[PDB]
RNA sequence: GAUGUCAUACUUAUC
RNA sequence: CGCUUCUCGGCCAAGUGUAGUAUCUGUUCUUAUCAGUUUAAUAUCUGAU
């Protein structure tokens, strides 16, 4: 459905940088899929930990900065 | 009132005028409309009371019978300390009942 | 609308931190002046009396945040 | 419609079985458009059919369809369209919807219910369209002019209400552009009414905002007209503000000085109108804002005769009282002859104009009671004592006014004396305004002066006025009342006279007789008892306890509230009608389905029950508590709130165990007044007798797999709470985990209605240590803030008002926290307005429970005052 | 005998197929048949 | 000025089976001429009538005058005719 | 999820 | 009509008016980009394409 598709947000496209630069078609699916095992797999070869205060990091180079600052 | 949506009061400054409520009305509150527990009396402006207008209803507006007095929800809650509590306008109520 | 133009301090949901933030200076500046407690404790706490105190208050009162932004 | 005669088929298609006998159509389901109104609706008999057809008008056709849906369709129809219309003004825009309604109201086919559908309209239409109604104004003011000289009095209330609206969203510029060249028209009405909505419009936004237009309008000399319509708009100003105007009274008598000196009368008589309009608001004090206007008045009373004198007479009586006391001696020491001069005046407005400056003459010291009494109430007892004056409504009362000044100044047995003989008069008016006039003598005054000569004259001419009405109107009834109050023990030779003629006006053909002889008796009935007058009253309820078959349902009422009145001024357990044969004489008269009749049954079935409770065997009272649940649902406000507490004098008199019971089965009937006053009787009878006993079982009810049983237990369960007050710290353990579990359910209404129970119980409790429980229902009533439903808005807007008087503004300003700047302005708003809610409520005790902002880089906001300590 | 028809706890109806309330028994007879159910019981 | 619920015919309840024609007419009349009544003649419609009245001033005096009137069988209520509830036992 | 027609049901001691 | 006896029975179609709201039922958008109003962000609208 078409409607269902264009209420809830999905089929827009979205660019992760973390994970290799993957597409995600929603904003919730995208925040969904930050608190995961795919996106913790991403950031541990950064050697980031998985805390809350990287949940809306997206560049790696933001990311490096967020916990060269802790 | 809390009933209909559509009425405004007074809120002007309070003088030495004592509110009245008719038989109707009698032991209800301004704001609340309860008749359980009156706790302090209500004091009209004096432009809602002069002339004519003296010793009448504030909700309905017809000839007073009682003295009005709010609730007590209403001395606790600080709402007996703000303007005058007399219904100026009457907006959907009462008025096409009349012609009907 | 008319709820701040009659009871100032009030805000509305296009109400600034730099507006509520010296209409809770001039609240805390009333309550200051009126409880007698908090001003013998500033009287306490200086040098000054309990008049100049208050002078020093009420001169605060205008603009205790500083300019607009 | 309702009235033409209709034949034997339809009004046998209308009947069951079993019974003896003793294109002219627009579009489909539009209602009946009539043969007048096919003008405006002519756009609507012809299809649509939208493709490549349709401008911006067609727009206009489907809002000229819901006016014509609203205005002669079904009321759900037109609430439909009134919501379709309010929802959607923006969008359709102020140029076609006035340009379809303006011609619509302009129409000589027109009604009354129309024009107040039109006038609602134009109300509700007004609140979006602000700001955007400019060009339209004098359009609708040219509809709206005519609204406020009608004869009723709801129409010149919303058309006044139509006016301030208009000059509340037009401004104040608009207005004066619109309404400066209506000013000099040549039509007297118009201009009239263009007056009237200046002054509507002065009185909506501000005397000072309008002042130097009205200056510059009368102090222009260019021809009289624009002169008398400003002077008529200041004395429609003065009239319609009684005390707004008295801070600008000094501007205002400025501008009418000028007037009065001018070759045109017409403008003397209005500026002189004018002064008697600011001195009726100034009446005791305008003697101040006035001395300039004594001096070319009263020459006018000296050097012409007229109307313009009797203006001019109106504005010294309405003037002296507001002076000082030589002045108003001085002032009618030398207008009583002028006075007397004018009591042969043939004209009516002249003769009204000195009645109503006799009372004002007359009411202070400087007037002798012997010389009004020789001088001035004989011409005013042989010129305005006729048939005529007790015609007009406007000149009975003011004459009644003056009787009552006179006799309250002079003395009310020298009144008496004269109006005596006027009480078996062949005329209703005249008697009726001569029976008012005793009763207000006798209320204001008393009946002392009256000797033991004029007394038995009095009361026979009040018993020739009571048996000779021919009306239904209390007035005979209400001057009897008054005058065997005012009696006291001076009416012991009268009661063998009285009732005896009551108990013969109780048998006759007539149904208002009876009726009229029961009323006369319930207001006779406080007279007997401190006479010592008690074998009588006990004659007239046994007389009365037979006259319970009457027919009539008007007398039976009466007959109940003499009933009543009896039980009330005698003993409960020492009547002669006793309670053992009148308790079940009463319970087939409950089931009556008028409206006064079933709440005198139902006030004397509660004073039975609060009385003379014991007279029973505890049988029927169990039989009339479920009689008692069918005396509710009836348009009337007044037996719903005695059957409320019936039930709880049953239920405190028989126990709270069988009532409780037919309240929890009656809370599933699914109409409207039926469950809400049944929940407030279980509330009632929790409150009287102990509320653990309705505990569990108000926790029972809940377990029903029901709404309409849930939200009927909630509403009992807020009511017993408001109730009781700070009786409601024991039951609030037990109602934490009801109150927790109804918050959670999907129904909105038992949202509200658990929210309004939090609301009771927080302002209930407040200062008793309970805030363990308020700050768990807040947890809860937290969520329920962002509802879209108005009543579940106000219910939520109210526990919050009420927990923060209970659980402290601290709390309320920690739940409001991180909310007044959020990105959402849906949130942010219902944020700012809780935030404003807790300043009103508690202001100063925000002052503690700020929390820290850190300084900025050109402000500082961290409070240096505070962090520091000794 | 419908086995998506099912009583709430507030005396209504709800239809767990399509996920829909009802407040009378006639409107839960009258939305067996529409655009929805069929669709629901289609796609089921 | 009426309201919409008034109308030209009144129904009655729990009237007595023994009133004959001409008191019902007597108690029918007094408030203007009655146009046509039709008593129950069934046992589930036993105690009811419909009386309309050619007048529909005089049917709402009547109805206002009527109402939980004195009768033998009970309270004489004379409620407005309604053609949905006329019809509830079909 | 929204729209515009229809029906059902609920709330404010509204009359 | 009065008194006595037997038997039976009683007592201690609830309407209309006003404001607000939650559900089905009959329906519509696979238009690819660009700029703007708006929205927390979507959605929607205006243009150009």
């Amino acid at each position: 459905p078409y409607w269902l598709y264009k209420l809830h947000g999905l089929n827009i496209n979205y660019n992760c940088e973390i994970c290799g630069n993957y597409t995600y078609r929603g904003p919730k699916a995208f925040q969904r899929h930050f608190a995961e095992w795919r996106h913790a797999h991403g950031m541990r070869c950064l050697g980031i930990p998985n805390t809350a205060h990287f949940a809306n990091v997206t560049q790696i180079e933001d990311a490096v900065s967020l916990w060269a600052k802790l | 009132a809390k009933h209909h949506p559509d009425l405004i009061f007074c809120r002007k400054q309070a003088g030495v005028a004592i509110g009245r409520l008719c038989e109707k009305c009698d032991g209800k509150c301004v704001i609340c409309d309860s008749y359980v527990r009156p706790c302090t009396l209500v004091r009209i402006c004096d432009e809602c009371n002069y002339g004519s207008y003296q010793g009448r209803c504030v909700i309905c507006g017809g000839p007073g019978v009682s003295d009005a007095y709010y609730c007590k929800e209403c001395t606790i809650q600080e709402k007996d300390r703000d303007g005058c509590p007399k219904i100026v306008n009457l907006g959907s109520s009462k008025t096409d009942l009349f012609y009907e | 609308e008319h709820l701040q133009s009659k009871y100032i301090g009030t805000g509305h949901a296009d109400t600034t931190k730099w507006e509520w933030l010296v209409n809770q200076h001039r609240d805390s500046y009333c309550s200051y002046m009126g409880h007698f407690d908090l001003l013998n404790y500033f009287a306490i706490a200086e040098n000054e009396s309990k008049a100049r105190v208050r002078f020093n208050l009420m001169e605060k009162m205008l603009q205790p945040c500083g300019p607009p932004a | 419609e309702r009235n033409r005669p209709l034949s034997d088929e339809e009004l046998d298609a209308m009947f069951p079985e079993g019974y003896k006998v003793l294109n002219d159509q627009p579009s489909g389901n539009l209602p009946f458009l009539k043969p007048d109104d096919i003008q405006y609706f002519d756009k609507l008999l012809v299809d649509v059919d939208e493709s490549t057809l349709s401008p911006e008008e067609q727009k206009e056709r489907k809002i000229m369809k819901l006016l014509l849906k609203i205005k002669n369709g079904t009321p759900p129809m037109r609430k439909a369209a009134l919501r379709q219309i309010t929802d959607k003004a923006r969008e359709f825009g102020a140029g076609p919807l006035f340009n379809q309604i303006l011609p619509l109201l302009m129409s000589p086919t027109l009604e009354d219910q129309e024009r107040h559908l039109l006038v609602k309209v134009i109300d509700r239409i007004l609140y979006k369209l602000d700001d955007l109604v400019r060009p339209y104004v004098h359009k609708i003011l040219v509809v709206i002019e005519p609204l406020l000289i009608d004869e009723d009095y709801y129409a010149r209330v919303e058309g006044r209400e139509i006016i301030s609206n208009l000059a509340k969203a037009a401004g104040l510029a608009t207005m004066i552009s619109t309404m400066r060249p209506d000013i000099d028209n040549m039509d007297e009405y118009v201009r009239n009414t263009t007056a009237r909505a200046f002054a509507v419009v002065a009185s909506a936004l501000g005397i000072p905002s309008l002042l130097p237009f009205l200056k510059a309008v009368c102090k222009s000399k260019k021809s009289w007209q624009a002169r008398h319509t400003g002077i008529k708009i200041v004395q429609q100003i003065a009239i319609l503000m009684g005390c707004a105007i008295l801070p600008h009274l000094r501007s205002l008598v400025e501008i009418i000085e000028h007037g009065l000196v001018d070759e045109q009368q017409k403008v003397r008589t209005i500026s002189a109108l004018a002064i008697a309009a600011l001195a009726e608001a100034a009446t005791p004090y305008g003697i101040e804002s006035f001395d300039s206007v004594l001096k070319p008045l009263w020459k006018g009373i000296r050097q012409h005769r007229g109307k313009g004198l009797a203006a001019f007479l109106k504005a010294i009586g309405y003037l002296i009282p507001l002076m000082d006391a030589e002045y108003a001696n001085y002032y009618t020491r030398e207008v009583m002859l002028i006075l007397i001069r004018e009591f042969q005046s043939p004209d009516e407005e002249m003769k009204k104009i000195v009645l109503k400056v006799v009372k004002q003459c007359c009411g202070t010291d400087g007037v002798e009671a012997n010389y009004i009494k020789t001088e001035i109430l004989p011409p005013f007892f042989k010129h305005f004592w006729q048939h005529r004056m007790a015609l007009d409504r406007r000149n009975y009362r003011q004459l009644v006014d003056t009787t009552v000044e006179l006799a309250n100044k002079v003395g009310a047995a020298e009144i008496i004396s004269r109006i005596v003989d006027d009480l078996k008069d062949e005329a209703e008016q005249y008697r009726k305004m001569v029976m008012e006039t005793i009763e207000k003598i006798m209320g204001n005054l008393g009946a002392a002066d009256i000797d033991h000569k004029l007394e038995e004259q009095l009361i026979d001419g009040i018993l020739y006025a009571f048996q000779e009405q021919t009306t239904e109107d209390s007035v005979m009834l209400n001057g009897f009342g008054t005058v065997v109050n005012a009696l006291g023990k001076r009416v012991k030779p009268y009661l063998p006279q009285i009732c005896g003629t009551v108990l013969w006006r109780l048998n006759n053909k007539s149904a208002k007789v009876r009726q009229q002889a029961a009323d006369l008796i319930s207001r006779t009935a406080v007279v007997m008892k401190t006479c010592q007058e008690e074998k009588l009253m006990g004659h007239l309820g046994v007389v009365l306890y037979e006259y319970l078959g009457e027919e009539y349902p008007e007398v039976l009422g009466s007959i109940l509230g003499a009933l009543k009145a009896i039980v009330n001024v005698i003993g409960m357990h020492k009547m002669t009608p006793p309670i053992k044969d009148l308790l079940p004489r009463l319970t087939p008269i409950l089931k009556n389905r008028h409206e006064k009749v079933q709440e005198n049954c139902i006030d004397l079935v509660g004073r039975i029950a609060d009385r003379g409770a014991e007279y029973v065997s505890a049988r029927e009272w169990m039989r009339i508590c479920f009689e008692l649940l069918e005396l509710l649902k009836a348009h009337k406000k007044a037996i719903r709130r005695a059957t409320v507490n019936t039930f709880g004098y049953i239920a405190k008199a028989i126990g709270p165990h069988d009532v409780l019971a037919t309240l929890l089965n009656n809370l599933k009937v699914q109409e409207r007044q039926n469950r809400v006053c049944t929940t407030v009787a279980i509330a009632i009878v929790a409150e009287t007798c102990s509320p653990f006993t309705v505990l569990p079982a108000l926790m029972n009810e809940y377990r029903v797999p029901e709404l309409n049983v849930q939200n009927g237990v909630l509403k009992s369960l807020s009511f017993l709470f408001e109730y009781i007050g700070e009786m409601g710290k024991d039951y609030i353990y037990a109602v934490t985990p009801l109150l927790e579990d109804a918050l959670m359910d999907r129904d909105l209404v038992h949202r509200q209605t658990a929210s309004a129970v939090v609301q009771h119980m927080s302002l209930g409790v407040y200062g008793f240590g309970c805030e363990d429980s308020l700050n768990h229902l807040l947890n809860y009533v937290w969520p329920n803030v962002f509802e879209t439903s108005p009543h579940v808005i106000q219910a939520v807007m109210g526990a919050l008002e009420g927990l923060r008087v209970a659980i402290g503004p601290c709390r309320m300003l920690q739940y409001c926290l991180q909310g007044l700047f959020h990105p959402a302005r849906k949130v942010r708003d219902v944020y700012w307005k809780i935030y404003n809610s807790i300043y009103i409520g508690s202001q100063d005790a925000l002052i503690a429970h700020y929390p820290r902002i850190y300084n900025d880089d050109k402000n500082t906001y961290i409070r240096y005052e505070l962090d520091y300590i000794l | 005998k419908d086995p998506y028809f099912m009583k709430n706890h507030l005396g209504s109806y709800e239809c767990k197929l399509c996920l829909t309330l009802h407040n009378n028994e006639g409107s839960y007879l009258a939305h067996t048949q529409g655009k929805k159910h069929q669709t629901n019981l289609a796609r089921r | 000025r009426l309201p919409p619920e008034v109308n030209r015919i009144l129904y009655i309840r729990n009237l007595p089976y023994k009133i004959t024609a001409e008191e019902m007419y007597d108690i029918f009349g007094k408030y203007g001429p009655i146009r046509q009544i039709r008593v129950g003649n069934t046992p589930e419609t036993r105690g009811t009538a419909y009386v309309v009245y050619e007048d529909i001033f005089d049917a709402k005096n009547a109805c206002d005058h009527l109402s939980g009137f004195n009768v033998c069988n009970r309270y004489l209520v004379v409620l407005y005719y309604n053609a949905n509830r006329a019809f509830q036992k079909m």
